[PDB]
C-alpha cells in the first residue's frame, strides 16, 4: 500500500476591516474620487473661556 | 499664470470671433496678455487636482 | 519575484500646494532616473536629487546616470505619476525641458543639466529640501561635443599649472550649439575621468603603432599635389616637415585592426543613442519619438 | 471613421473566431480537422529549425543550450552548429577534470572535426563563431532536428513548462556579492596572447550593469593580465597584428531570484552547472573591448 | 486591424507590364527619408540622394537614418509600403548581389554595381549583404581610396586589380574603383584625409601625454605602453586645445566607417534562394 489519508487545504481566519475591533478606532468613507484629492485640511476656531 | 485647466473643460459661450490676421501669428506679437498654445489632445485636462 | 513591471506608481509622501501640481501637470512625457524599480516607490529616488554630492562631479554626474533607469511620465493626477517604463523599439512620444532646440532625423541622449544656477530659473519642485533635477536630452552634435571637450580638459590638466589650467577652463567651457549658449558647472578631475583617460592613451598609442606606411604619409604626399581650405586648415595644425614597399594582404589586416582601435577610441565619447525622433511639433516643446530605452 | 469605431472597445484577438473558422462557417463545411483553437497563436518566441548531425546533438537532449554556429572556410558546409557545452575543449578556463570528462562524450565524428575547424585559419574565434539563442527541442534521429529561439522567452507549446538555460560551471562569472533585482547575462571572450595557448577564455557573465560603457570599464579592470599580455605579445613579436583583446555580446537577461545550480545528466555523466530559468533572449552583436 | 502602411503614390501613366514588373518586388527594402504618411516615388529609394560628384560614403551617411520600410502591396495607383518595428519578423528578398545562408547577420550596403526606369527617375534598391563581406568591403574601399595618389606605377595597378574583387562562398564579386580619372572624389578624400590625420596626430601627440602620465601610473600597463611607443619612435597651450580638437572633429568625421549596426538577421531562407525571414534590429 501507499495509502492517501486525505488532502487537507488551507481556509484563512476570514478577516474583514469592519469586523476586526481595530476600526472601532476609525471612522471608515468611501470616497470614489480619491486619488484626485491632493491634501485633506480641517480648520478650527476657538475663543478663549 | 492663468488657470488654464478650467477654460477648455467648462461649457463656454459661442462668439464669431473677428481675427485680424491667422491666430498663430496674431499670439506672435502678444495681441493675447497671457498665452497657451498645446498642439495635440494634450492630457492638462484630463485631470483635476 | 515579479518581473519587471511596466507601471511605477511614485507617491509623493510630503503635502502638496496647488501651484507645484500645476506645474506637476506640466511635466507629463518627460523624461526620469529610477534605480529601484519596484511597484510603489516613494519620491526620494525620483530624480537626480540623490546624486548631489558636494563635489558635483559632472564626469562622474555623467557616468552614474547612465546606470539608472530612463523612465517616462505619465497620468499626473493628484499624489499618483505613472510611470510608464520603456520597452525596445516602440512609438510614444516625449517633452524636453532643457533650452535645447531639436530637429529631425536626429538621435538624442540622457545627459546631467548644463549651466546650473537660478539665473536659469528651474521652477523645478522646490519643498523639503528637495528639488526634482531632470536630466537633459540632448541631441548627438551637442553631447559629442560636450563629451570631447570634457576629455580634452581631462587629458589637458597633466602637468600644467594652476593658472594655464584656469586659461583654459575659461576658454572651453563656451558651447554655440546651434545660436544658443550652453556652459560647463563646475568640471573637477576625477579618477572616473583618470581611467577614462588611461585608456584614451593607450588607444592613442595602439592606433599611433598600427598605422602603416602609407597611412600617415598620405596626407604628406596629397600636400605634394592637391591644395584646399580643408588641408591648408589642417596641414598648419601638423608638424611642418613612390612607395618603397607594398604589401595589400598586410594593410588588409592593418586596417582590421585600426578599425578595431579607432572604435575602442570613439566609444569613450559617442555614449549610447536612446531616442531618435521622427517628427516634432513646430514649437520645438515636444517630438514624436522612436526606441524608448 | 465616425465616433462608434473609435468609441468600440479593441477587438479580442484570440477570442475572435480563427480565419479557419471564418471560412468554414460562411460555407458550413465539416473536415476531420480539429480547428477552433489554433496552436501557438498566442506565442512571441521566434523559432528557427536546424538541422544538425548526430555528433553535435549529445548534451542536447535535455532543453537549454546555447546553439552556437560556425562557418568554415571549405565550402561544403557554410555553417556548423556547435554546442556551447562542446566548445568548453578550446576554452581555456575549463579545468583539466571537466575537459577530460566533456571530451569523453563527445567521441563522434562532427564534434571533433568542429575542434579541427575550430583552430586552422589565421582568425580569432569572435569572427568565427556566430550565436544565435537557445534550442528548446530536438527530433532525435540520426540527423536530428533542432527548433532555436532568437527571441522571446523558453517555453514549451501550450506554455505549461518555462524552459530553461544551463551553462557549465567552468564558464559562469559574477563580479559582485550583491547582485541587482534585475539584472543581464553577456557573453564574454577574452584571449591571453600566448604564442602556443592562444586558445581563449569563454566567459558567461551576469551583471546588472545593462550599459556598455560602464561594462567595458570594469571589463578592463579584471583582465588585465590578459590586456598586458596583448601589450606583451605586441611588443615581443612586432609586424604581427592581432586585434580583438576581448570581445561581449548581450545574451539576454534573467530574474536574478531563480539563478541556481543543477546538473547535466547524459549517459550517467553528470555535470555541475548554473541554471537560469525564466531566460530571455535578445541578441547584440560582437563588440570588442581591448 | 489595419497596421502601419504608408500609401505611396505614383506621379505617372503606367501600363500594366509595369505593374506585372513591380509586382515582382513584394518583400523588398526600400529607404525613405522621413516617417511620413503619404508620399511620392520621388522620395522612394535612392535615386534622390545620387550626386554626380559625391560617392558611396556620403551615401553611405545618408543611409544609416533611413525607415527601411518595405512593400506589403501594390494595387492600382498606389504602393503600400510597410514600417517594420523592432522585434517582429518579416520576409526580406534576395536582392543584394550576394546570396545568404541560415544564421547571418544583415545590413544595408548601397548598389556599387547595378527594377522601373522612367524619363528622370530609375528605381534603385540598396544591397542587403552580410556583416563579413560589409566589413571586407569597408576594408576594401578605404586603402583603395588610400591608393589614389601613387597610382601611376606598374605594381600598384596589380596591387589594386588583386584589391578589386572579392570572395564570399562562390562569389567571385569585383566592386568599382573609387578614383575616377586619377584624382579622387571628395568624399574618399574626407574620409583617407581622417585616417591619415588620425594616424599622425596619434604618432606625435601620444608620446608626450603618455610621459605626463607616467608619474600617476597606477598599472603594469601603461609602461609597457609607452616603452613601446619609445621603441617605434627610433610651443603655446592653445596650439594643444587645437590639436586635441583638430583629432576629435577628424574622429567625429569617421564614424560612417568605423561600424555597422545590424539591422537583419536570418532565420530561414527560401529554396532557390530569392527570399529569407529576418527579424528585425535596430
Amino acid at each position: 500500500f501507499e495509502a492517501i489519508f486525505g488532502t487537507f487545504c488551507n481556509r484563512l481566519e476570514w478577516v474583514y476591516f469592519l469586523t476586526s475591533g481595530l476600526a472601532a478606532a476609525a471612522h471608515a468613507i468611501k470616497f470614489h474620487d480619491l486619488n484626485k484629492l491632493t491634501t485633506g485640511k480641517m480648520l478650527f476656531h476657538v475663543q478663549v473661556p | 499664470m492663468e488657470n488654464w485647466s478650467a477654460l477648455e473643460l467648462l461649457p463656454k459661450v459661442g462668439i464669431p470671433t473677428d481675427f485680424l490676421t491667422h491666430v498663430k501669428t496674431s499670439a506672435g506679437e502678444e495681441m493675447f496678455e497671457a498665452l497657451r498654445i498645446y498642439y495635440g489632445d494634450d492630457p492638462e485636462r484630463y485631470n483635476i487636482h | 519575484m515579479a518581473a519587471m513591471e511596466a507601471n511605477i506608481f511614485c507617491t509623493f509622501d510630503h503635502k502638496l500646494s496647488i501651484a507645484d501640481v500645476g506645474k506637476l501637470t506640466k511635466l507629463v512625457a518627460a523624461v526620469v532616473p529610477i534605480p529601484q524599480r519596484l511597484h510603489l516607490i516613494k519620491h526620494y529616488q525620483l530624480g537626480l536629487h540623490q546624486f548631489v554630492d558636494h563635489t558635483r562631479g559632472y564626469v562622474r554626474l555623467r557616468g552614474l546616470l547612465r546606470n539608472m533607469t530612463l523612465t517616462l511620465m505619465r497620468r499626473v493626477e493628484g499624489n499618483q505619476i505613472l510611470l510608464h517604463v520603456p520597452t525596445h523599439g516602440l512609438l510614444y512620444t516625449v517633452l524636453n525641458t532643457g533650452p535645447v532646440t531639436w530637429e529631425k532625423g536626429d538621435a538624442l541622449c540622457v545627459l546631467p543639466p548644463l549651466f546650473h544656477g537660478p539665473l536659469a530659473r528651474e521652477n523645478l519642485l522646490t519643498l523639503g529640501q528637495w528639488e526634482l533635477v531632470l536630466p537633459w536630452i540632448v541631441p548627438m552634435p551637442l553631447a559629442l561635443e560636450i563629451n570631447q571637450r570634457l576629455l580634452i580638459m581631462g587629458l589637458f590638466s597633466l602637468d600644467r599649472s594652476y593658472e594655464e589650467v584656469k586659461a583654459a577652463v575659461q576658454q572651453l567651457q563656451t558651447i554655440t550649439f546651434r545660436d544658443a549658449t550652453f556652459t560647463i558647472p563646475d568640471p573637477v578631475i576625477d579618477q572616473h575621468l583618470l581611467i577614462d583617460m588611461k585608456t584614451a592613451c593607450l588607444s592613442m598609442s595602439m592606433v599611433a603603432n598600427l598605422a602603416s606606411e602609407l597611412t600617415m604619409t598620405y596626407v604628406r604626399k596629397l600636400a605634394l599635389e592637391d591644395s584646399s581650405m580643408l588641408l591648408v586648415k589642417c596641414q598648419e595644425l601638423l608638424m611642418r616637415l613612390r612607395p618603397q614597399h607594398v604589401s595589400p594582404d598586410d594593410e588588409i589586416a592593418r586596417l582590421s585592426a585600426l578599425f578595431v582601435m579607432l572604435r575602442q577610441l570613439d566609444d569613450l565619447i559617442r555614449e549610447q543613442v536612446v531616442f531618435t525622433v521622427c517628427d516634432v511639433s513646430p514649437d520645438n516643446k515636444s517630438a514624436t519619438c522612436i526606441f524608448k530605452g | 471613421m465616425d465616433a462608434r469605431a473609435v468609441a468600440k472597445r479593441p477587438r479580442d484577438p484570440a477570442d475572435e473566431d480563427n480565419e479557419l473558422v471564418t471560412a468554414l462557417k460562411a460555407k458550413r463545411e465539416v473536415n476531420t480537422i480539429s480547428v477552433r483553437y489554433l496552436y501557438h497563436a498566442d506565442h512571441q518566441a521566434l523559432t528557427a529549425r536546424f538541422f544538425v548531425p548526430e555528433g553535435l546533438v549529445e548534451f542536447e537532449a535535455q532543453p537549454g543550450a546555447l546553439l552556437i554556429r560556425m562557418e568554415t572556410g571549405c565550402d561544403s558546409p557554410r555553417h556548423l552548429y556547435i554546442s556551447l557545452y562542446l566548445l568548453g575543449i578550446r576554452a581555456s578556463n575549463v579545468s583539466a577534470s571537466t575537459r577530460c570528462l566533456l571530451e569523453s562524450v563527445y567521441t563522434a565524428s562532427a564534434a571533433r572535426a568542429a575542434l579541427q575547424w575550430l583552430d586552422l585559419g589565421p582568425h580569432l574565434l569572435h569572427r568565427r563563431l556566430e550565436t544565435l539563442g537557445c534550442v528548446k527541442t530536438v527530433s532525435l534521429g540520426i540527423t536530428s532536428l533542432l527548433t532555436c529561439v532568437m527571441r522571446g522567452y523558453l517555453y514549451n507549446t501550450l506554455k505549461t513548462e518555462v524552459f530553461a538555460l544551463m551553462i557549465p560551471k567552468d564558464m559562469y562569472l559574477t563580479w559582485e556579492e550583491t547582485r541587482g533585482r534585475l539584472q543581464y547575462v553577456y557573453l564574454i571572450i577574452v584571449y591571453d596572447y600566448d604564442g602556443p595557448e592562444t586558445r581563449p577564455g569563454i566567459y558567461v557573465l551576469t551583471s546588472s550593469i545593462a550599459h556598455w560603457q560602464t561594462l567595458v570599464d570594469v571589463a578592463r579592470g579584471k583582465f588585465a593580465r590578459e590586456r598586458c599580455s596583448f601589450v606583451n605579445r605586441r611588443i615581443t613579436r612586432p609586424r604581427q597584428i592581432p586585434l580583438c583583446t576581448g570581445v561581449i555580446q548581450k545574451l539576454g537577461w534573467c530574474l536574478a531570484d531563480d539563478i541556481h545550480t543543477s546538473f547535466l545528466v547524459h549517459k550517467e555523466l553528470k555535470l555541475s552547472v548554473v541554471r537560469l530559468d525564466n531566460f530571455s533572449v535578445e541578441l547584440g552583436d560582437f563588440r570588442e573591448f581591448v
